[PDB]
RNA sequence: AGUGGCGAAGGCGCCCGGCUGGAACGGGUCCGACGGUGAGGGACGAAGGCCAGGGGAGCGAACCGGAUUAGAUACCCGGGUAGUCCUGGCUGUAAAGGAUGCGGGCUAGGUGUCGGGCGAGCUUCGAGCUCGCCCGGUGCCGGAGGGAAGCCGUUAAGCCCGCCGCC
RNA sequence: GGGUGCGCAGCGUAGGCGGGAGGCGUCGAAGCCCGCCCUCCGGGGCGGGUGGAGCCGCCCAUGAGACACCGCCCACCCUCUG
């Protein structure tokens, strides 16, 4: 039998994280993230940092027994940016070659109707 | 070690989903689970058209809440529904209006419901018909709710006839492009 | 969501209901010069600060730590107190700036937009669309003309009739 | 009770004792077909099935030799009872 589960990707300036889950969102799968297969904190969110934790974590839920997935793509939001990192796209492409089906897309960074007051100072960073 | 963790995996079993009645009873998907009452509570996101497929309607999506569980087989209910992101952009363009209204309605049965409709003009009109506007869409949905019931408000809901009537009855103050129903939530129950 | 609107200015953006202030348009309606400016006097008046009482998510003066640096009482990073919020009062200040005091008559226009009214054409008969005209607001160009120039130019920084403040 | 063993070089999970050159095949097996569990998914231990008569080892290594066959331990996480 076919099993879909659900990709979380969690994109930022300095990291990402790939998290499968099962339909739900209760049941954890795999999960793994852009310093565990890097050493400089500077290539954290390479793209290809991305795609190889991309890669072991498809190759851990087939492993387990999931075949197709859907996909939600977050940047943190809020306050901070809204603007997802580069290592996103990469991670996609990763999941599709690695072998896993693909079927809904979506964004859900996180969006304030209006809301909290953000870090800058008003003069924001000056460098 | 991985030795407890594969235990663990192995110890999960998986159920099947089912949806409601006054839907089609269908096989959404999967769950594991080690315990069966670990489930009782849990929301599966789906689409429209994945139950019926209709090629339109693929960009409504409903969510179904577990309550119940009978051997390896899970029942649902319905909770709410919202349209998706990139419809709702890709219409609330410039220069144009953009009219929303939510309200609080209480069924036949005794069902309480949030709805939050949604309206857009072709320009940039002016306040006084946006408000005539929101209390149109204010008394179609209050008779509705008066004369129906949760089934058939849903699935009315959800086809698209109650946004049919708000278009042709909020044509009479300004033109009008894509009327819809955006959102609905259940809150409580008899 | 606007280059937009209301308000004396400061300033004012979720929805429904109630109380309330002012302006424009239309008007063979009423009174009948009742007007302008205003020394001295008064009322309003961002932020921050003070008094008294409540509350306290996020941000964050002071403070404490990590770095950078010749040094770094700073810029960058991690934390944090008053304060930012409500009630009732004081303080009376700002690039509070159109850096342009208020009223009245005159000296070419063009093109946008907001509100109201009139007249033609369309219509899916819609509190709807388009074109033109009058009044009032708010912008961009521009000829004579003005100015040390930048520039202003019927929303004058032009020619006249007035009052107060200032150098 | 059910399952559970790469110190090396290895035909490969020689785990260790006493016996065991002998053990089996209708007290029916291979070779071929699909499958749950254990685990270093190493790799075997396990089951219904075309199948119908061969294969382990005294033969070499390894310090202790055989998953050669008989009795017993042990490391785990599990199923019943009192």
């Amino acid at each position: 039998k076919e099993k879909w589960g659900v990709a979380h990707i969690y994109s930022s300036y300095n990291n990402t994280i790939i998290h499968i889950t099962d339909l739900t969102g209760a049941e954890t799968i795999s999960r793994w993230s852009g310093g565990m297969v890097v050493k400089a904190d500077r290539d954290e969110p390479s793209p290809y940092a991305a795609m190889i934790a991309a890669r072991r974590a498809a190759e851990e839920a087939m492993e387990k027994g999931i075949t197709g997935v859907h996909i939600k793509v977050r940047a943190p939001g809020g306050s901070k940016s809204k603007s997802p990192g580069p290592g996103a796209q990469a991670a996609i492409r990763a999941l599709s070659r690695a072998g896993l089906r693909i079927g809904r897309v979506e964004d859900v960074t996180p969006i304030p109707h209006d809301g909290t007051r953000p870090k800058g100072g008003r003069r924001g960073r000056r460098v | 070690r991985a030795a407890a963790a594969k235990d663990k995996w192995k110890m999960k079993e998986w159920y099947i989903v089912y949806a409601p009645d006054f839907f089609g009873s269908k096989e959404i998907g999967l769950t594991p689970a080690d315990d069966p009452e670990k489930v009782i509570g849990r929301v599966i996101e789906t689409t429209l058209k994945d139950l019926t497929g209709d090629f339109t309607k693929g960009h409504v999506k409903l969510y179904f809440q577990v309550y119940d569980v009978k051997g390896q087989n899970a029942y649902t209910k319905f909770k709410g529904h919202t349209l998706a992101r990139s419809y709702i952009r890709s219409l609330v363009r410039r220069r144009t209006t953009r009219v929303d209204g939510i309200f609080n309605i209480t069924t036949k049965d005794g069902y309480k419901l949030r709805v939050m409709g949604m309206v857009i003009a072709y320009r940039r009109i002016q306040t006084s018909q946006e408000r005539a506007i929101r209390k149109i869409i204010q008394d179609i949905i209050y008779k509705k709710a008066e004369e129906l019931n949760f089934a058939d408000f849903v699935l009315q809901s959800v086809n698209g006839q109650i946004a049919s009537e708000i278009a042709k009855e909020a044509r009479k103050i300004y033109p009008i492009k894509r009327a819809e129903v955006r959102k609905i939530k259940v809150l409580a129950e008899p």
